[PDB]
């Protein structure tokens, strides 16, 4: 709304997550530089109270930030003038039994901010805006069902008097939705899913017009055999992106269901969906599906970057998303133009290559997976080469940097029945290090993107997975935190470190920075967790468990344990 | 299946080779209930209900109250 | 052992919790000084991936440090080469149930270290001694048995072949006693209870034959009714002290059980007793019991602090310490002679004055105890004037810097059976501020004391109890934590708070100094709990919750929240 | 009972003004039960045992075992 963009227009404020309406993640401050990272240190710190993955990054509205914690899903307001004092919290009170139904790890990305009032969410499927001085709540309203293994975790999106809101539980058989809600009210506007009638669906009358090849009506139960839709996945749980001018805002919806992909014969749309869709009606304009009958989990809910840049010379509006299928796709935001479709490492090999022509994936059948076959040396493996991590791009160099993970995998599916309430994966797997790292054994990579091409400029490997995502400020800095405890800013010129924190537990969030009274600062949360830190936070130690994730990162506990809370670093 | 076969605009899926081009009646049938499929259609149904009731109570009354009944 | 010895030897080292055998809790090292620790900042954490308070600190030998978890009870060794990676950790397997006779949150004060072994407890009763350098476990015995309310907290203390450990549990009825083991093998030497028998109690032929008026031989039972002190209290869980060449340790046993003083008449020795024993038999050269028939759970277990100092011209060895009734102690260590009582704080009116000629407390019956009648603004309150925080002593200008509580209450008790398992506390109270804070809010204090004469050079006052206690370093500085978590800095000379940093959360440890490659570091532990934080904890709000705790702390909340983990400071 | 009367050496105690010098038989009688007030004593006799034999095998075997029967 108005007010969310007097925020969004303050020099200095937080007030969304990804960093603005186009998530490039990036900041125009530049107090911190190259030459001066070496000098900043910590200025403060608060913990959470809770424990597991603490994802996302606190908001700055104001002299105000608002930090977010991990199931059950606490707000902390704090005045930046004494951040000794919690001038408002709100603290749910949820069933525990909610823990069961989710998938990752008791996550939650964070908060959002419209109409002088704290959007926020709790994993048993409430969605609340809080009075942003008070912590009143003017409103509370079921969004998602536990009960059916709906939860929420992903950050609610604000546009104009829309609250965008999507629940989780594609491992259940939930059928993804993007919901939109009355940002004064509460009110439910409409619902676009992910699978089903076109009506359902909410599709335009003009849908992908520039792109028929795409494929436009009747798909969503034509691409399915039977009923088997309805429990077809698809959920979106990661970021989206909205352009003000063309009223159109972005997501893609996640990974068909179950993972047995025997089990779903057919192109499975609209799931694994880049969408363009009208913010009031929710229709869309526009739909590319990336991964056509999903074989691999590359739930399709990456990060969208909204960019305006020289293609060919020519200034074009586009969109930039990293799949977890490992294809870096650049797209024209308008009518939904396919532009580029590159492999983000070499070792993707699910696909020979993605055909710009055919707009679909060129598949090698030896990468496959199947019934009554083990599929071997996959990648990327399910947790993708990117995953839920917030990329930062720097409009002057025109360039994304991004937070990769270089893991692959074995992967065998097994017949399984469904049960509302019950996980419904149906696949086993062995999870580990991609072939390319220096040693072989490394799992993360910030590798730099020129959008327009799809090339690298250069790679920095980490030893685990960058699984939080980056940040761009102007001074010409790449800040990231690692799973194994560390801050880091890198020179976005090379990728040379330059400056670093051992913060008190891994981080899978991405970096945030606001100002303050003449100075900038840089913030970050620590609570290692989500899919990698499984592992370490259940207890876990069988290899296959945490559905391979165990035994790939079963180093990490020797580097980190959890925490909860977050850290401020500034000159 | 390379999925640059299409039957249909947008419809590319073909059977794996060895596996059936329809899973019904096939070793593969997942034989689906559809009481437990049609449970999240039926949840959102209430859900909505209680929602709009809540909406419903808190602009007839000016405060707004989750456990309105 | 001479293990210990080399450690204790090696300059920027910290192999005991207390700072030394005299538990002075001080250090030499002055690079951080007056006029530099401006520039302190923060140089790494770490997280223990665990909840509650967070007592204690960490150990440093050669170039190892060792962390330390609330329950379970984890251990974590890391070289300070490359804080980021873990050598080796212990993680625990215990009974939840063990929480639930636990009267105080389910903290621990820390490790201990001797024969090249890393001495750990465990709150359900085990003992160890684990590899410095593997973690492997060479012995493991039972100390505590949890069934009939006897749990571990405190820091085992190594003095040459002997580790001294002291179950808790006086809340529960559970009857003291420090146990005696073999640093080696974890053989039961011996063990000296607090009541009962001269045999069980193990007191010398010569026991107080400086001071005869104290009591000599048979109290442990004459001073009680019938079998009472079988459930008579007098649990050491504070610290201890040691003097090499008088081969004598000194700590003190604790309240009476229950707290319901009508239950249990007679002075109730030796409970809230100051000891001086043969470090090798355990048999007592001395004992001053501080607070017969104790009325006010003024647990006598406070830190125990040796010094050598000239009490009006004349060169004495002396033992100093302040009680939870409010009173500084100096005695002479070597016969236990009574030479200093002052009150810390005028506010104490549990009693007149102590007779130093009798050598006892004048009791004020308008702030006595007693069945049947409601005591009214007695001070201190049963938190005490001071708990379990560990003061520092600066030898150059002979001052001891006192973390204190400006905490009051009022009291009444009732009727209640024994049951082993189960509490057996029977009392109701409400705490409140004392009544000398400048606002009449304030409940801490960073006091100066000259321990020869027991007056106050300065004081520092602090809106929450000064739990943890503090530290002093050859630069002039008072370093503490706060229960609001900050970590502090003061000049020595005037109480001047010269740097503080905002950690996670509140600290509820003393801070601890240590050097490496050259630099001298400061850490304090984070992670709010104990007493104080019972509220926030345990999610209470009633304000006669923990025990009148809850109401006096309820702001304690609107300031921190709960967290686990260390941070490390320097220049 | 301000404590500066003593019976005996170390041992002041005295009942405040209304109050018995004797609880067993009043109204503040605790009653407490033999066996029950036993019970702390019984726990560490069997767990004193338990150790000794932890601390014998280990040293008959040379090597510590927790759990050892
Ligand atoms: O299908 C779904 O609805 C769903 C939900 C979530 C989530 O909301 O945490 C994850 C995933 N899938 C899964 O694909 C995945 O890779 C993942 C990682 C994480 C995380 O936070 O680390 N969450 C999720
Ligand atoms: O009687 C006992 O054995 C016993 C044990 C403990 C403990 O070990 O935590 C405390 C106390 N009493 C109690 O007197 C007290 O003031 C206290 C505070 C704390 C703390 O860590 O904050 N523990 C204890
Ligand atoms: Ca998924
Ligand atoms: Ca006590």
């Amino acid at each position: 709304d108005a007010d969310l963009d007097k925020q969004v227009n303050t020099a200095g404020a937080w007030p969304i997550a990804t960093g603005g309406y186009y998530s490039q993640h990036n900041s125009p401050l530049a107090q911190i530089n190259k030459s001066n990272v070496k000098n900043v240190k910590a200025a403060w710190s608060f913990s959470t109270g809770v424990l597991n993955g603490h994802e996302g990054a606190p908001l700055v509205i104001g002299d105000m930030m608002y930090v977010h914690s991990a199931f059950p899903n606490n707000t902390y307001a704090l005045n930046l003038n004494d951040p000794g004092k919690i001038v408002w919290q709100h603290k749910p009170k949820q069933d525990a039994s909610t823990k069961a139904v989710m998938c990752c790890d008791v996550v939650d990305r964070g908060l959002a901010y419209g109409a002088g009032q704290i959007v926020k969410k709790q994993a048993n499927g409430h969605l609340l805006a809080l009075d942003a001085k008070t912590g009143k709540i003017n409103w509370e309203v079921e969004v998602c069902d536990p009960k059916v293994g709906s939860t929420l975790t992903q950050a609610p999106f604000v546009a104009k008097d829309t609250v965008l809101m999507g629940c989780s539980g594609a491992e259940l058989g939930v059928r993804g939705a993007v919901n939109a809600f009355d940002l004064k009210t509460g009110e439910l506007k409409w619902r676009a899913f992910a699978t089903g009638s076109d009506d359902s669906v909410r599709l335009a009358k003009d849908f992908n017009s520039a792109n028929p090849h795409y494929g436009q009506f009747g798909l969503g139960t034509k691409t399915w055999e039977g009923d088997a839709w309805k429990i077809g996945g698809g959920t979106n749980w990661g970021w989206y992106a909205y352009d003000p001018k063309l009223n159109l805002f972005y997501y893609g919806s996640g990974n068909p269901a179950p993972w047995n992909e025997t089990m779903r014969p057919g192109d499975n749309k609209w799931t694994m969906t880049i969408w363009g869709r009208d913010l009031d009606t929710g229709m869309a304009k526009w739909g590319y599906q990336k991964t056509p009958h999903d074989e691999w989990d590359f739930a399709g809910v990456n990060q969208m970057v909204l960019t305006d840049q020289p293609v060919n010379g020519k200034m074009t509006p586009l969109l930039s998303h990293i799949d977890r299928n490992g294809i870096l796709y650049t797209l024209n935001r308008e009518n939904g133009n396919l532009i580029v479709a590159e492999k983000v490492d070499p070792a993707v090999n699910v696909f020979k290559k993605v055909d710009l022509k055919t707009g679909t994936p060129v598949r090698d059948p030896e990468f496959a997976t199947r019934m009554d076959h083990k599929g071997t040396n996959i990648c990327p493996s399910a947790m993708g080469f990117h995953n839920q991590g917030v990329d930062s791009y720097d409009p002057e160099s025109r360039t994304l940097y991004a937070g990769l993970n270089h893991i692959c995998m074995d992967w065998e599916p097994f017949m399984l029945p469904y049960r509302a309430g019950q996980f419904f994966v149906g696949a086993t797997l062995a999870m580990y290090p991609g072939p390319n790292g220096p040693t072989k054994k490394e799992m993360g990579q910030i590798r730099a993107f020129d959008l327009t091409t799809g090339k690298a400029k250069w790679t920095k490997w980490e030893k685990f997975a960058a699984w939080g995502g980056t940040l761009y400020t102007k001074g010409g800095l790449v800040w990231y935190a690692t799973l194994d405890g560390y801050l880091k800013a890198l020179d976005n010129k090379d990728g040379k470190e330059l400056w670093n924190f051992k913060m008190p537990s891994g981080g899978i969030g991405s970096p945030m920075t606001y100002s303050f009274k003449g100075k900038q600062y840089i913030g970050s949360m620590y609570g290692v967790g989500g899919w990698p830190g499984v592992g370490l936070v259940f207890d876990l130690t069988d290899p296959s468990a945490g559905l391979g994730a165990v035994g790939a990162f079963r180093e990490l506990q020797n580097h980190t344990q959890m925490g909860g809370g977050l850290m401020v670093f500034s000159l | 299946y390379d999925g640059q076969n299409c039957k249909e605009p947008g419809n590319c899926w073909e059977n794996k080779p060895g596996y059936p081009e329809k899973i019904a009646g096939s070793k593969y049938d997942p034989k689906h209930d559809p009481v437990e499929l049609n449970k999240q259609e039926e949840s959102i149904k209430a859900m909505d209900a209680r929602n709009a009731k809540r909406i419903a109570n808190a602009k007839s009354s000016g405060n707004f109250v989750f456990d309105v009944k």
